[PDB]
């Protein structure tokens, strides 16, 4: 996880890489926030009954 | 002559960003890495 070059060597399991293009991982995107929305309820449930 | 090139992340398709799911999939071995090699190997042939 130092640089993309080292990520390639760990993908192919070798210290010497040949000329070409290689796949490493996916471009995941972590979310920044979390939205929470509920209806405007005001009653409390009658669980005493 | 050629097909529509495709590629499928075997982890996201099964485990849609779930830590509990991904941790269990890691115990199944290299089933995930195999499928990403075949589809990647197929996509190269469609350019040849």
């Amino acid at each position: 996880a130092l640089d993309p070059l080292s990520e390639t060597k760990c993908t192919l399991k070798s210290f010497t890489v040949e000329k070409g293009i290689y796949q490493t991982s996916n471009f995941r995107v972590q979310p920044t926030e979390s939205i929470v929305r509920f209806p405007n309820i005001t009653n409390l449930c009658p669980f005493g009954e | 002559v050629s097909m529509t090139k495709t590629s499928v992340d075997c982890t996201m398709y099964i485990c849609g960003d779930s830590t509990e799911c991904s941790n269990l999939l890691l115990q199944y071995g290299s089933f995930c890495t195999q499928l990403n090699r075949a589809l990647t190997g197929i996509a190269v042939e469609q350019d040849k």
